[PDB]
């Protein structure tokens, strides 16, 4: 079967010319594969830019422009802007369906590095009767997209219970992710506290909850 | 433009869905209407598109002889009869055309495993753990089966400084996440939050009140 071959990544400065190129692996690319770019953001919907090889989608700004090279199918970028930092997939139409290839990440650089905001909360008096018992480290704000994560009984690491989500992109170009650490009842008024670090671009914050 | 979705949900291995697509603001009887999925983690995947009357429905070949397309140019409509389902299936199912913007999306998980309720309980602040005159107060949903949850506060009213974060995968299968709104200390005395879950697939609407310690 026939797969649709993209570039994993990209970067680029604002204003600067990118082009992405999707490749057939069974040869050459013409507009009987009806090349379709599909632009997709984190918590916005997906979207096609660019259909039957080269037909712009009504509103798509005309910096984005589909075309043939090299038997294959190509986008360019003319004069890059932040809001195109994206995910930017191709589909190919194969006599009979479509396939989509992995996806390119258009990254456009500029955007300044943020620590991140840590924010940790005990577990609940409602949660205790329950018998049950979780910590909830909230990370929030910081950019690049990557955090490691760190939970200390006491002065002394953690590993059992402990579940993080991967890092997810903010409304405001940031990234947030959160970590829980599940533990006894018992064990969270055993020990005199908790705390949950986190570290980021060699720097680590750290938050401390104790028994109430 | 706009192609709103419906019809994902939880079934059991071996059952139906049926997804509906309603479109409007534009030509609908005039382009090729597309189903695309895409799983958790894994890649796009094109699974049948139509023509403009009906006349031509293509598949891929994992889903021929169980899935079935079709539309009503009257009604602007296009659907997904989906039958013996199966656990490969559980993906996000999207309707869309070659240009503009995709359908919002819908779920579709295909487990035996049953739905279950979330859980809400209050993260309340404490005044004595803030970071610059500013609070941080919110609510924990754990252990629901499966995605999605909303999370809103005081009935949608409040929506400055609230940040609902993604769920987490637990290794038993099951989900939770928090949402939290950072809020200035004097307003810990006056106002009053209430955030409002609601896990539609398990049918559980709760409200929990926060206030401090
Ligand atoms: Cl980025
Ligand atoms: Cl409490």
């Amino acid at each position: 079967q026939a797969v649709v071959i993209q570039e994993s990544a990209l970067t680029t400065s604002p204003g600067g010319t990118v082009i992405l190129t999707c490749r057939s692996s069974t040869g050459t690319i013409t507009t009987s594969n009806y090349a379709n770019w599909v632009q997709k953001k984190p918590n916005h919907v997906f979207t096609g830019l660019i259909g039957a090889t080269s037909i712009r989608a009504p509103g798509v700004p005309v910096r984005f422009s589909g075309f043939l090279i090299g038997g294959k199918a190509a986008l360019t970028i003319t004069g890059a802007q932040t809001e195109d930092d994206a995910m930017y997939f191709c589909a190919l139409w194969y006599n009979t369906h479509y396939v989509f290839g992995g996806g390119t990440k258009v990254t456009v650089l500029g955007q300044p590095k943020a620590a991140p905001s840590v924010t940790l909360f005990p577990p609940s008096s409602e949660e205790l009767q329950a018998n049950k018992a979780t910590l909830v480290c909230l990370i929030s704000d910081f950019y690049p997209g990557a955090v490691t994560v760190a939970w200390k009984a006491d002065s002394s690491p953690v590993k059992a219970g402990v579940e993080t989500t991967t890092p997810s992109k903010q409304s405001n170009n940031k990234y947030a992710a959160s970590s829980y650490l599940s533990l006894t009842p018992e064990q969270w008024k055993s020990h005199r506290s908790y705390s949950c670090q986190v570290t980021h671009e060699g720097s680590t914050v750290e938050k401390t909850v104790a028994p109430t | 433009v706009q192609l709103v979705e419906s019809g994902g949900g939880l079934v059991q291995p071996g059952g139906s869905l049926r997804l509906s697509c309603a479109a409007s603001g534009f030509i609908f009887s005039s382009d090729w209407m597309n189903w695309v999925r895409q799983a958790p983690g894994k890649g796009l995947e094109w699974v049948a598109n139509i023509n403009q009357d009906g006349s031509e429905k293509y598949y891929v070949d994992s889903v021929k002889g169980r899935f079935t397309i079709s539309r009503d140019n009257a009604q602007n409509s296009l659907y997904l009869q989906m039958n013996s389902l199966r656990a490969e299936d559980t993906a996000v199912y999207y309707c869309a055309k070659e240009l503009g913007p995709w359908g919002q999306g819908t779920l579709v998980t295909v487990s035996s495993a049953s739905t279950k309720g979330p859980s809400v309980f209050p993260l309340a602040p404490s005044s004595k753990s803030t970071s610059g005159g500013t609070a941080a107060l919110g609510c924990l949903v754990k252990d629901y089966f499966p995605e999605p949850v909303t999370v809103s506060w005081n009935s949608g009213a409040l929506t400055s400084g609230v940040h609902t974060f993604p769920a987490v995968l637990q290794s038993s299968g099951l989900y939770s996440l928090s949402s939290v709104v950072t809020v200035p200390s004097s307003s810990l005395g006056t106002q009053t939050y209430i955030c409002n879950v609601n896990h539609k697939p398990s049918n559980t609407k709760v409200d929990k009140r926060v206030e401090p310690k």
